[PDB]
């Protein structure tokens, strides 16, 4: 017991994981488009 | 503005400014209370103005605001609400320097290839520019609605 | 390849010049299609006479193949 | 670093020129106006400190991009760094200030400053914001202390936005 | 204006310090492999 | 042309025409301007 | 612009000698992995504005690149950070048609970086405009096919580094 | 170790200058004015490389290789003229067989 | 180019907002002085070229400099150096209507440290022809626009130097 | 210089999200393959000279390289391209216990181009040097590492190109 | 030790010991009982070890043990046989310190200088101890003979 | 540094061949004009503040290059150029001994088309002045010992153009 | 050469050359005629020298003939000599500058890795040069020896 060293080696890889797969996703803006926001919020009502 | 027009026009010939030239700086700047005046109609109610122009043309083009459209949604509308903020900003810079080269620099080049890329249809935005020239022509005097609504039909002409 | 084929008449306009200057003035250039637009709104400016043109090589109307 | 007393003596040295009737009275302008300079200086390091905390705090409530993980501004490892990085435009806008030029401005702060803030990914646009909502309000403290106020007192704070800023037109 | 560039090669200084990043760079720095004790952190590390 | 380019704009005319039209007309849009046509001539070799 | 064809054979030709095992173990995993890189190329340029128009959306639209002050405010640059955008898409493509890195250092990396610089624009922020490019195309043309996509867009930001 | 030119004296002169005549876009896309080649500064092999923040538009001030006036900046009307005996022999083809 | 009135467009542009009270003030104070700088122009170019023939015999004239040896013997260097004083009477001008000598860092400030150099040409009397011409354009515009025009004119003296 | 941690952490710190189950899918395969790390790491530590003289004794002696004119002729530069080889087993390993090449991005390869053109060092002798340590490692520390450890050699290959 | 390589760099950067650094004593700690377990086992098996490993090196170098070889003889084998008796000894100290270190502070460090001197080929006794190598793996477990082993391979790499 | 002899030796060296009758046909021409060379650089050393003052008072003084916005105007500047061109009297008399134009380019050629052009000092006048030092030390050293101290004062002149 | 460190030790103080200093170029070229006619001579029979040399390094070393050491074969004791024409080819470099800085910054700077790395050890190099000393002095007179030895004991020296 005690192990000088640590964890199962398993099977495989860590090769290939670099890439990373996601929807940024894109950019609705959030912040200082709010003025505007409201206005287009506000134009719904119509 | 007029003048740093006015000298890129005279250096290609090599030139000093003409006596014809130089009275229209002299115009410019002895009629230069009055364009400001015009600018801060433009900038004292431009939430009248983009409210009325946004619901004018998508009365106009009801296309735009379709499922599958550019500006579909809440948060896709607002920046076309707010891209006329950035026009009319344009014009109530163009006004007071009297010319349209701080309108050329900022929202005439590349606007054929900015929009493109960014899947709008050029011509409808741009058709929002000539419902904006409608009102602000209305909160107008009847010579300044002439005068500083050329350069709104400056920018018609030039995303078409 | 639809050559063109072109027999302009430039005049000197301002300028005079001791030299030969007769190629410059009735020439007999032959152009290719896509370059001629460019070519013909540039013999404009000086004032040239475009006498005859020719469609020297090239189907008329033709849809495919240059 | 450059005093307008001293681009006046370059101005003068290299054409080789004694003190004329000119520099007798363009001198004379800065000097009326030097007691106007000093207690200025004085009052916007009243509250320096405090000068940068009231405008950044009402810079990002003006632009809430800068707050939100987006830009650097994000942690208070970047929140402080911006609040050193502002106070570096208020403490230089003191000296030129009271130079009289802005050519202290043009070789301690700008020079560069294009160039570093690209390397780090520091926008150079709410920079001008930042510099913009001082110059407004370095204005406030003066006009609250009863200086007169406005040829100067921007004339250092726009020459850190007229030059620092890239430009459109 | 500005009349001139040094250059803008990006620098990016960073904004934490992990176990496996700061074991590194204190074994860079030293110029050397990285030694018996300095792998007993990441074999521990790992399987923690 | 026979002289280095002009300046920004001048070449900022003639880069995004090398973008989209290719070498091709990076070539034509040199010899069609004024420049080439009225300081060269139609019959010259051109020089520095 | 030359290839990673002629790169065997030009290192080859120095040493003066023939075509030996080593010399063309390095060739035939060219011609093993050739049908995948002519068919991936297509579709890149099937969709080389759909995903330039996504790249900037993943990481330049919206921001404060995009706001009044930064380079990506005014159109006429907008334009030419697309135009810079859609340059390093197709000269990847023509990159990974060659399995030559070298494409892009004779052609685009020679005098980029410091053209970057008398502009003013900011080599950091393109970099994630870059690697978000990198991220649509291995969306798009499948896990494998993106890691040698994958190369030379790292070739690129780190050239540009 | 490698940067034979020297960083720092040739800026922190240059702050202090105008605009240096260069290229618009770097010292490395200049090249040497020679009879052919294309030879240019790499800037890989001998940093030569320096940057400079050129405006919106700019004009190179360049020398008339020739007559000193005949420069087109100054009468542009001047352009079409034969360079004479100061600048370097203009062909042209008059005989054709 | 920058003109005084573009150039609190350009202030007042990137930081997104519109036109200001105070940048609305900059330009009445320009436009005040507008009527001063336009008197100016159209007094200097009926007379362009007497200024020059006023200050090459204040200055440069029975000189070593026009004499065999110096820069202005042998007529090719004597009739590119009288255009040459009126390429600096002619782009101040422009920046004295400008009223900002953005045009200067241009057009004209660009390669004269290093052409001069490259040509043979002194600075040390081209400096001193500059300081010659403002003491007659003083005494020829007035007294008043003669302190505005003599910034754009040390502006290029010491540029030169 | 920024690893697996950091790369996962701020790609969920910009999107200001906690850690979606995609990313840590991405540390499960980080931190379960930390004794197949070790093992490659004390493995190239504990014989780091024979590799690198199995490396030149593959691809480099006996070539024009090593005989007078070639760019190994002196002991000078035969221990420097022995020191340089050394570097990519160093910074290899370096980058294969962080998991991320990034450390090469900064370390290694920020001017690795500029020094071998400076000293017109053969590019294309290294690119088969490093290659030829790749078969050398992965038959010492097995297929499975050797794999893992053959991307961070082609990414500085990739680089070297 | 694993103590003194983890204080002296986390004091040369003017900090404390990090507790994503302090797991390494935490850890080792638990597994000193173990090399103590390992260093009672070598120490024993010493006076085993030393006589065959050292006639088993002597095959593939021979020419050291012929006249004009720098051993020749039993008088010049106590050179050779204490010496290998000596690189154990901090191969069980490079045991029980838990890294590499007290060889550094012992017997790496001049080796090159010192067998110059005395006239030894320093390359045989770098095969010397790959001849140790091979038999002190055989007698413990192979979880020991691992870690064990990587002490043996940096004495490898002193020589070579 | 080189010398002449190691510019006979690297040439035999990476060649990779030993000295054949060419390679003592340059050493022995070396030899036979060695005692020339060192009489005449201890004549040049006694005379070196006396070399640069007869040659700075030959080329620029009494101009308009020392009159006011002439680059050797100031006192900095004064006391600079003439510490400036104790350098070109310096190290051409360290290559006259050394028979090789290439310690110059280690030292002094390098970095000196630039930071020149940096500063906006005059090339032009500063090989007009030495130009005119070759002319006061013919003089001193005779005329024979001053073709071979001309070629490096031409060395100089071509370098810095 | 001399004059190549007389020079860079005259930058190093940034002064001219010391008139004492310059009698040691002007002795360096006045005594240049016998020393180039040393490195001819040894030039002339370089083949001789080698071949004759060689054959008493490898009594004086068996291990590189009996099979086991680094060397072997036709495919690398050529290569062996190949060493060692190389370092003739420094001497002859040597004696013509007078100095040891042509063998300096072209072969002894990095000897104690270039064979520390190629697994054959120093010291046999280092026999070989002075299995090329012995065959130097016999073909030159007695001062030639004097002078031309001083500059293969300097490759003793760097090596062992
Ligand atoms: C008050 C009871 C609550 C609270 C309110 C609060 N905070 C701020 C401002 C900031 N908060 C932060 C927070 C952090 N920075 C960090 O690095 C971390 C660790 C990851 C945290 C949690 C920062 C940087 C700011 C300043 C920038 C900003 O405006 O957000 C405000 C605004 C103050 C103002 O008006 O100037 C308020 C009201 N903070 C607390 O801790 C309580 C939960
Ligand atoms: C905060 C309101 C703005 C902002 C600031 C910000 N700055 C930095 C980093 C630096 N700023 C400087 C600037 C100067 N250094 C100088 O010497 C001078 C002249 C006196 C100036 C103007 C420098 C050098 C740095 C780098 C760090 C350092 O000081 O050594 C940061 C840190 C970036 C990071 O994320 O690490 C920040 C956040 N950024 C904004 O968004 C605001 C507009
Ligand atoms: C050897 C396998 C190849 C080779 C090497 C070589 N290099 C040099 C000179 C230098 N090499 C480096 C290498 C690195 N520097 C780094 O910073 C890193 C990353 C940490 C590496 C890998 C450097 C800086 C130099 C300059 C000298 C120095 O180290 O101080 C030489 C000598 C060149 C000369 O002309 O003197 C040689 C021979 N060259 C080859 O041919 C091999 C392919
Ligand atoms: C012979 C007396 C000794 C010996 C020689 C030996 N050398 C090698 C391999 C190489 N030797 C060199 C030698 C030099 N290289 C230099 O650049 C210089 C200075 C100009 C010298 C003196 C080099 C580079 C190599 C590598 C191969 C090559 O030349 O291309 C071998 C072969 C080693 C092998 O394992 O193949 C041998 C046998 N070794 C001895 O035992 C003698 C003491
Ligand atoms: C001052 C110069 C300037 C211009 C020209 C400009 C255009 C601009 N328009 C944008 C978006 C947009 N603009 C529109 C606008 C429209 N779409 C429609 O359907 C309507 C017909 C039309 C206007 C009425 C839409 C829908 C988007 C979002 C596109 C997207 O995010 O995919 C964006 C990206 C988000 C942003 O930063 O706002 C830019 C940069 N920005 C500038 O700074
Ligand atoms: C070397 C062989 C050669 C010849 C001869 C030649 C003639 C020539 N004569 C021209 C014009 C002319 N020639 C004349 C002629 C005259 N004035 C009159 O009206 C009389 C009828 C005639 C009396 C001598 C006139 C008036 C023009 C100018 C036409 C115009 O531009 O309106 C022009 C066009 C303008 C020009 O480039 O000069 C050419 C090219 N070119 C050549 O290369
Ligand atoms: C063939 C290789 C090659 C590339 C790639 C290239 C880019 C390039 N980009 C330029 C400007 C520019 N480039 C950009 C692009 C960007 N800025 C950003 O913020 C974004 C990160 C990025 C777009 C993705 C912008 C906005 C400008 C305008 C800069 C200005 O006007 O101040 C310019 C100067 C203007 C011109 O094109 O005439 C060049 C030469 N040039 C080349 O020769
Ligand atoms: C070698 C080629 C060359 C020439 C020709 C040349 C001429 C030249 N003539 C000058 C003046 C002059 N030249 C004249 C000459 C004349 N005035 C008249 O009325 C007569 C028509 C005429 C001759 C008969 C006069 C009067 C001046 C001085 C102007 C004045 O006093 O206002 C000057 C200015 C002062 C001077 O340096 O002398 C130059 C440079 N320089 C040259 O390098
Ligand atoms: C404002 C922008 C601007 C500058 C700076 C300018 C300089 C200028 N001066 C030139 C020649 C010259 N310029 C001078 C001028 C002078 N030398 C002297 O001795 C006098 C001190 C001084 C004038 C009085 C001389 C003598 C030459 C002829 C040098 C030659 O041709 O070799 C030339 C080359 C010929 C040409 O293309 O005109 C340029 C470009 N041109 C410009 O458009
Ligand atoms: C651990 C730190 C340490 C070192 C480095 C060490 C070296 C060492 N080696 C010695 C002798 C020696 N050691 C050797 C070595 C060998 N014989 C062979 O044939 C083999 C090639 C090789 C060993 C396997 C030889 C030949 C001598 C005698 C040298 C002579 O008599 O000239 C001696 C003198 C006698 C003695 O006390 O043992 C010392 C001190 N002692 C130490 O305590």
């Amino acid at each position: 017991n005690g192990g000088m060293s640590k964890t199962p080696e398993g099977m495989t890889f860590a090769t290939d994981y670099l890439l990373p797969k996601s929807t940024a996703n894109r950019r609705r803006p959030g912040p200082n488009m709010n003025m505007f926001r409201d206005m287009a919020r506000q134009m719904s009502s119509k | 503005s007029i003048v740093t027009k006015s000298i890129v026009n005279a250096d290609a010939e090599a030139r000093y400014l003409s006596p014809g030239e130089l009275d229209r700086i002299k115009s410019f700047v002895t009629s230069g209370e009055r364009r400001v005046r015009i600018a801060e109609t433009m900038t004292g109610a431009r939430e009248r103005i983009i409210k009325e122009a946004g619901n004018q043309l998508f009365q106009k083009r009801p296309d735009v605001v379709s499922p599958g459209g550019n500006a579909y949604g809440e948060e896709m509308t607002a920046t076309c609400l707010r891209d006329l903020d950035y026009y009319l900003r344009l014009i109530t810079y163009g006004i007071v320097a009297g010319d349209v080269t701080p309108i050329e620099e900022i929202g005439v080049v590349g606007v054929r290839e900015m929009y493109k890329s960014l899947g709008t249809p050029i011509e409808a935005v741009a058709e929002g520019v000539r419902a904006m020239k409608s009102v602000a022509t209305s909160l107008l005097s009847g010579e300044d609605a002439a005068e500083a609504g050329a350069y709104f039909d400056y920018l018609i002409g030039a995303m078409s | 390849m639809r050559s063109f084929k072109v027999t302009a008449c430039v005049p000197s306009q301002t300028r005079i010049r001791t030299q030969r200057e007769l190629q410059n003035t009735y020439f007999t250039k032959l152009v290719p299609y896509d370059n001629w637009f460019r070519e013909q709104q540039r013999i404009m400016k000086m004032g040239g006479k475009i006498v005859k043109v020719e469609l020297a090589t090239g189907k008329p109307g033709t849809n495919t193949g240059l | 670093m450059r005093d307008a007393v001293t681009s006046l003596i370059k101005n003068y040295d290299i054409t080789g020129r004694y003190l004329d009737r000119d520099a007798i009275d363009s001198l004379k302008s800065y000097f009326v106006t030097g007691t106007a300079r000093v207690q200025a200086a004085a009052t916007i390091t009243a509250n320096a400190a405090e000068l940068v905390k009231q405008a950044a705090s009402q810079l990002f409530g003006d632009l809430p991009e800068l707050i939100r993980p987006g830009g650097n501004a994000y942690t208070t490892r970047r929140y402080a760094a911006c609040l050193r990085d502002m106070d570096y435009y208020l403490r230089y806008a003191t000296y030129a200030l009271v130079a009289g030029d802005t050519d202290v401005l043009d070789e301690r702060v700008l020079q560069g400053l294009r160039e570093t803030y690209n390397s780090l990914g520091v926008p150079i646009g709410p920079t001008v914001v930042g510099i913009g909502i001082l110059k407004d309000l370095a204005t406030e403290k003066v006009q609250a202390a009863g200086i007169e106020v406005g040829a100067y007192l921007e004339q250092p704070f726009d020459h850190l936005i007229s030059e620092l800023s890239e430009t459109d037109v | 204006s500005v009349k001139a560039s040094g250059g803008s090669s990006v620098a990016r200084p960073q904004l934490y310090k992990t176990v496996p990043v700061s074991t590194i760079s204190q074994a860079e720095q030293q110029d050397r492999y990285l030694g018996k004790t300095e792998l007993s952190d990441l074999a521990t590390y790992f399987s923690s | 042309l026979g002289r280095p380019t002009y300046g920004r704009q001048e070449m900022n005319s003639y880069f995004d025409l090398c973008s989209k039209k290719g070498f091709y007309a990076l070539v034509d849009a040199i010899i069609d301007s004024v420049e080439y046509n009225e300081a060269f001539g139609e019959d010259t070799i051109p020089y520095e | 612009m030359q290839d990673a064809i002629t790169s065997v054979i030009n290192s080859s030709d120095v040493q003066g000698k023939y075509l030996d095992a080593s010399a063309i173990q390095k060739l035939k995993a060219y011609f093993a992995t050739g049908e995948l890189r002519v068919r991936a190329a297509t579709t890149i340029s099937a969709n080389a504005a759909n995903i330039v128009k996504e790249a900037v959306a993943k990481s330049l639209l919206y921001s404060d690149i995009t706001r009044p002050g930064g380079n990506m405010y005014t159109t006429r640059r907008y334009a030419a950070c697309i135009r810079d955008l859609d340059y390093y898409l197709r000269y990847a493509t023509y990159a990974m048609l060659a399995g030559d890195p070298s494409i892009l250092d004779e052609r685009v990396l020679n005098g980029l970086k410091e053209t970057y610089n008398s502009l003013g624009v900011p080599i950091g922020a393109t970099v994630q405009a870059i690697q978000a490019m990198k991220e649509v195309t291995a969306g798009l043309v499948g896990a494998d096919a993106g890691k040698e996509m994958g190369i030379y867009f790292d070739y690129i930001c780190s050239g540009l580094s | 170790p490698f940067r034979k030119v020297p960083q720092f004296v040739t800026l922190f002169g240059d702050y202090k200058q105008p605009l240096r005549d260069q290229h618009v876009y770097g010292i490395g896309n200049d090249p040497l004015e020679i009879q052919f080649g294309a030879i240019f500064p790499k800037e890989t092999r001998s940093p030569k490389n320096r940057p400079a923040p050129f405006g919106k538009d700019t004009r190179r001030i360049l020398i008339h290789n020739g007559a000193g006036i005949d420069n087109q900046l100054s009468n542009p009307g001047a352009r079409g003229n034969a360079p004479g005996s100061l600048g370097p022999k203009v062909f042209k083809l008059d005989q054709l067989p």
